[PDB]
């Protein structure tokens, strides 16, 4: 296996701009950020529809 | 009119090992088909739609590739109740044929 | 009826939930998390010439205590140090060894 | 969350017919097309008919072609077919679904229970 | 209402739909139809899905270990250091909320602005010979089935050859 | 010029009004008269006026201190800690003023967005019914007093009842 | 065909002109011209041009240094000090470019709108007296020269010495 | 890259024509304006003729106007000039130029390699 960035209990290998799995990192690992999750949007707003039978 | 060809007609497999199928095709499909899951006395269940992709509520064990005119489907793992007959249906063309269908069974 | 054309974007039955600027929840038709939360539980080590240390401290494969014995000199681009290395047989401390320590984990053989 | 449910299976005779029915709810009623399909004992599967766009198109499997009539009611949500001129070889379990497109059916998503109808001389 | 309804955006989104994210459909006596719009779809989805990668930009910079795991540290120089960790880790948890949160403001408006342009594009084509209906709806005032139908999809729509049939019913 | 004017917006914003944001203005001979436009100003003032909350964001983290008041210390490390705290005191300044400075523009922006598509709505609903005045005001070629004005502002606008009368006064 | 072409924008700019960047090009019996906007060129330069000062923000700050070029630094000091300076350095590296990004988008945005309204504007003074030609570009129905071209430039151009022509022209 | 390659010169007597002409590649023809440049043995440049707007507009100076005559053929790209009544006062070095604005020339830009014309008894 290859890798670049490890941390204390194994290797953080993954293609994303941010981790949350530890603060204290070495090498090329990500940024950490201090939140659970954080959504990125990749479509449009929705809009459902509503039932007509009047 | 597609006409479809599911081989073998029957298949058996002790529990626990790898499960694999296939259906075979008339004239090119290009990924629009289909598999289903039924068991006797009962109603069907949808497994996978555009050759490649799991539908809803469909265990990591199934999975399947195929293009043009012949697709393969392997479960990866059977389990106790994994034995049920099992369609394979193409919407390229009207109709929308089935065929001969494929009953699994312990061996 | 008198003919008819015209036009819409898709939407889905069930979305999902993002941020804005104008909305703390917004309604969107899907949407990918961009925050890794999981890990492989191993040392992934292709490549490198990497050596494990085992038992042994850094400090002590330049003194050679007996846990460091199978392995003074040596060249590499990653040194792996493990949980209570046994540096000192005899026991005593070394003045500033934070800065030793450091210089050793960053040579290259 | 999605339920589908029918009824109308019955015995029935030569010149005679039924009336099934299926009823849908759970989901907006007119932004999917429906379809139902058949299944002789102990054999494969065969369309039979759908309904596309809302309620002004329909398709019918050359077997049925001209003696099996379908229809929507999007008010009552309700599912129809009326047949006629049996000839016993349709014997067979009859089932409702929905699918995931509009105009065409593509592919059968949800299932329901199903009815019997058979055919004795 | 018996049948279902036909409307476009300003109502409602399409639910069954696939193919591709803009699309239209049509309504006539021959009977009911849908199609996407590839030219435009695939555009829309190339400059907004790789906006994923755009975010972890290749600078390279390698980072080394200052903090020792097995620690035996002193009491101020480790206060100093820990002051500083979480004040950058606070500004990258701070500037990268704000950064998502604010690129999806473009997203969702980007994207209704060229839905809107394309609305815009067939207006101009119909010219005369359609009347807006309110509900991002044209209602066509000359009889076209299923061809005529399928030129107005792909800009061969040469108003000239029906402006004399259509105008003569707008107005009686 | 005896009277005041009674032009909307595309020259100026109105100076007399305190109910709402987006409101109304019709003229005729029974008198003249003003309105607001009370859901699409409670949608403007919800998504502009808490933009200042999103801002304080709760990640709380407990800050201690790291120098001493009743001062001691010594000249290389008290330099150290000097020199990162106006960095990153910049940093903020320097994130917090453009970061303002910019969330402006967004609001600036989607205001007059939001005015333009109730405009746009207006002329959809009058069909063929009323002319642009280019001055942000329509004008409408059949008899309104105070009733068929109502029904404007309030979507229950069948134009169909009136085309036949305001369509043969616009081309005489 | 034998001679160039006149169409404006929705299909391509113009490739030649040097005096503003908006405005248009006229043509009928008499020949062929080009003018410019200055009021709107000047508008949009003096706001898109003064956005490289605005960067550079005068919040002055009297650095200075704390590491030595002749150097004998310690070792564990000096790690921690090199630690910031990168962390900082990737976070400026990392600022600048995703403000410079954000900075262009709303530039070639804001500068597409402003294009746009200015197309809105004469479409409105033509009121009923053009037709929209669907390439950016109007038809004018009535034997408008060169007076009268210069005066749509103007905003002088009362349309109703001229509405009794035009529509007698568009519907025959 | 740009290139301007002109041909036709050669020798006539009083009353006779020649027909220049000049071709264009690696730009737009149809994004900017062409002129012809004289330039008479050993003595100052002087302008003879413009083509602006596409092909709908001309000029010339006082000292040829009436005797030339200029146009343009955007599906060849290319270059003329119809003489008439020649006189010995003709006799130059003659350039084909692009120019950078549309309407007016302004200032032209680029020349080619020209050609001579010359009279005699
Ligand atoms: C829902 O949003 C996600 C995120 O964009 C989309 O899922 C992504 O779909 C693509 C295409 O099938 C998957 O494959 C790879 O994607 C990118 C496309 O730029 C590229 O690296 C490769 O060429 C490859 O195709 C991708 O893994 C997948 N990602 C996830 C997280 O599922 C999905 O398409 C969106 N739904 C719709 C209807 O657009
Ligand atoms: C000019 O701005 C001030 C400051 O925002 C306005 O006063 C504030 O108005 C808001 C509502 O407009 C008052 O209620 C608060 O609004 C938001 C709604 O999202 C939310 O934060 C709270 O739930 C609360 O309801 C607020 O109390 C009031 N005063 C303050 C904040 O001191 C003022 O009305 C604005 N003037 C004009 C003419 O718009
Ligand atoms: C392409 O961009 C360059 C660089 O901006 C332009 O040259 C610059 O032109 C401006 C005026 O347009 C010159 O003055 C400056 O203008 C603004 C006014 O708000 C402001 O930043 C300053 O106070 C100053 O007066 C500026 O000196 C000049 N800079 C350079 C290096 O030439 C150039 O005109 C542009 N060319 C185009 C659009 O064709
Ligand atoms: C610094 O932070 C670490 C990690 O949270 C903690 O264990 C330590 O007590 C803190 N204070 C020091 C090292 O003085
Ligand atoms: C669309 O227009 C193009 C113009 O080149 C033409 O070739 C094509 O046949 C037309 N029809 C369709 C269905 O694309
Ligand atoms: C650090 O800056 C403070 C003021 O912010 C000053 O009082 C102090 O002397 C400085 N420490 C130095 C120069 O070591
Ligand atoms: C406005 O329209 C609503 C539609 O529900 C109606 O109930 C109401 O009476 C109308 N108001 C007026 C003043 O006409
Ligand atoms: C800090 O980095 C510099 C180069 O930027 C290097 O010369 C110096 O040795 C480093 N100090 C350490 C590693 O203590
Ligand atoms: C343009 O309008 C102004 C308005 O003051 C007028 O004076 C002028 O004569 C008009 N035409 C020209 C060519 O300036």
């Amino acid at each position: 296996c290859e890798s670049k960035c490890f941390w204390r209990g194994g290797s953080i290998n993954t293609r994303l701009p941010f981790q949350n799995l530890s603060p204290r990192t070495v090498g090329q690992c990500p940024k950490y950020v201090n939140r659970r999750s954080l959504m990125l949007a990749t479509g449009m707003r929705n809009v459902p529809e509503l039932i007509q039978g009047r | 009119e597609v006409v479809m060809t599911q081989s073998p007609a029957t298949l058996s497999v002790s529990p626990g090992e790898r499960a694999t199928l296939s259906c075979r095709a008339s004239q090119s499909v290009s990924s629009k088909l289909a598999w289903y899951q039924q068991t006797p006395g009962q109603a069907p269940r949808l497994l996978i739609y555009g050759a490649s992709t799991r539908a809803t509520d469909i265990p990591a064990r199934f999975s399947g590739s195929g293009s043009g005119t012949e697709f393969t489907l392997t479960i990866s793992g059977l389990q106790s109740e994994d034995f049920a007959v099992y369609y394979c249906q193409q919407y390229n063309n009207w109709p929308r044929t089935f065929g001969q269908g494929t009953k699994l069974e312990i061996k | 009826g008198l003919d008819k054309i015209c036009l819409g974007h898709h939407a889905v039955a069930n979305g999902t939930i993002v941020k804005t600027l104008t909305n703390e929840q917004e309604e969107v038709t899907n949407a990918t998390e961009t925050v890794e939360s999981t890990g492989i539980n191993r040392l992934c080590m292709k490549g490198r010439k990497h050596k494990d240390l085992g038992n042994c401290h850094p400090i002590g494969m330049l003194i050679g205590t007996p846990a460091c014995d199978l392995h003074l000199t040596g060249m590499w681009d990653t040194l792996i140090e493990r949980e209570n290395a046994i540096a000192y047989c005899y026991p005593g401390a070394t003045v500033n060894v934070e800065a030793l320590r450091q210089k050793i984990m960053e040579s290259g053989g | 969350e999605v339920q589908l449910l029918e009824s109308g299976g019955g015995l029935v005779q030569p010149g005679g017919s039924l009336r099934l029915s299926c009823v849908a709810s759970g989901f907006t009623f007119s932004a999917y097309a429906m379809s139902w399909v058949r299944q002789a004992p102990g054999k494969g599967l065969e369309w039979v008919s759908s309904v596309s766009g809302g309620g002004y198109n329909t398709n019918y499997a050359d077997s049925v072609r001209g003696r099996f009539t379908a229809s929507i009611d999007n008010s009552k949500r309700t599912l129809y077919l009326q047949m006629n001129s049996l000839r016993a070889e349709d014997t067979a379990v009859y089932y409702c679904a929905k699918d995931r497109n509009w105009d065409p059916p593509y592919y059968f998503d949800s299932w329901g229970q199903g009815t019997l109808v058979t055919v004795s001389s | 209402g018996l049948f279902g309804a036909i409307a476009g955006f300003l109502e409602n989104g399409w639910e069954g739909m696939v193919d591709g994210w803009y699309g239209f459909r049509h309504q006539n006596a021959q009977g009911t139809g849908q199609a996407a719009d590839y030219k435009s779809t695939q555009a829309a989805i190339d400059q907004i899905t790789g906006k994923l990668n755009r975010l972890v930009e290749k600078t390279n910079t390698e980072f080394e270990s200052i903090e020792s795991e097995f620690s035996e540290i002193e009491h101020q120089i480790g206060n100093v250091i820990n002051w500083t960790k979480d004040s950058i880790t606070d500004i990258w948890t701070y500037q990268a909320e704000l950064l998502v949160a604010m690129e999806n403001q473009h997203t969702i408006d980007m994207a209704d602005s060229e839905m809107l342009n394309l609305y815009e594009r067939v207006r101009k084509q119909l010219r005369q010979n359609a009347e807006e209906d309110g509900k991002g709806c044209f209602e066509i005032y000359h009889a076209c089935d299923d061809s005529c139908m399928e030129s107005i999809r792909n800009n061969t729509y040469d108003h000239s050859q029906y402006r004399e049939e259509a105008l003569l019913n707008r107005l009686n």
